């Protein structure tokens, strides 16, 4: 699936 | 940029994915919104439903 991530706090 | 996505009604924090379901009300959801990390090795479903919605009426 097309994803956009930036880790989690 | 700040844009709302998941039913969370809040903006895309950072960790997100798009509904890979023929329907899926939207096509962008946050991990904090849903439940996952970097999305499983393959494809994730916008939401616990976004997936079930793709299965289309299933006992699962
Ligand atoms: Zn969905
Ligand atoms: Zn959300």
């Amino acid at each position: 699936a097309r994803t956009k991530q930036t880790a989690r706090k | 940029q700040e844009e709302v996505y998941c039913f969370c009604r809040n903006v895309s924090y950072g960790p997100m994915v798009a509904c890979d379901n023929p329907a899926c009300p939207f096509e962008w959801f946050h991990y904090g919104c849903v439940g996952l990390k970097q999305a499983p090795k393959g494809k994730w479903y916008c939401s616990k439903d976004c997936k079930e919605i793709a299965n289309q009426r299933s006992k699962s």
